[PDB]
């Protein structure tokens, strides 16, 4: 990670007043002509950390 | 891709989460928030 | 609309 | 016939009545209400942002 400084500005505050307990991060998938294009184990993973 | 890295399990939410994502391909799209993660509760 | 990875 | 059901809950409210705006005035040590700040002073201008 970098050694700079963080200074996060607020985006928006939407007040929904619901209980939030669990969360999940939405990723995305890619289908190539070098893979079956199935929705199981053949897709382009990409690089992200 | 090498192998087959795609971890993304369910994780508990604690007050304040710092999400730092190093992206060049913008693979991460959105996030979901709720309690039971099914059409049985409200979910954002 | 559900399909699961193996 | 139109019947209105007014509900007031413990979720953040998001509908309410309108709000007025007053004429611009300078050089007076008078009272002002900016977002709820009731203050008394001369409303001069400034250069800083």
């Amino acid at each position: 990670l970098p050694q700079g400084f963080s200074a996060l500005e607020p985006l928006v505050d939407l007040p929904i007043g619901i209980n939030i307990t669990r969360f999940q991060t939405l990723l995305a998938l890619h289908r190539s002509y070098l893979t079956p294009g199935d929705s199981s184990s053949g897709w382009t993973a990409g690089a992200a950390a | 891709h090498v192998t087959k890295r795609f971890d993304n399990p369910v994780l508990p939410f604690n007050d304040g989460v710092y999400f730092a994502s190093t992206e060049k391909s913008n693979i991460i799209r959105g996030w979901i928030f709720g309690t039971t993660l099914d059409s049985k509760t409200q979910s954002l | 609309q559900c399909v699961n990875l193996t | 016939v139109v019947v209105l059901s007014f509900e007031l809950l413990h979720a953040p409210a998001t509908v309410c009545g309108p709000k007025k705006s007053t004429n611009l005035v300078k050089n007076k040590c008078v009272n002002f209400n900016f977002n709820g700040l009731t203050g008394t002073g001369v409303l001069t201008e400034s250069n800083k942002k």
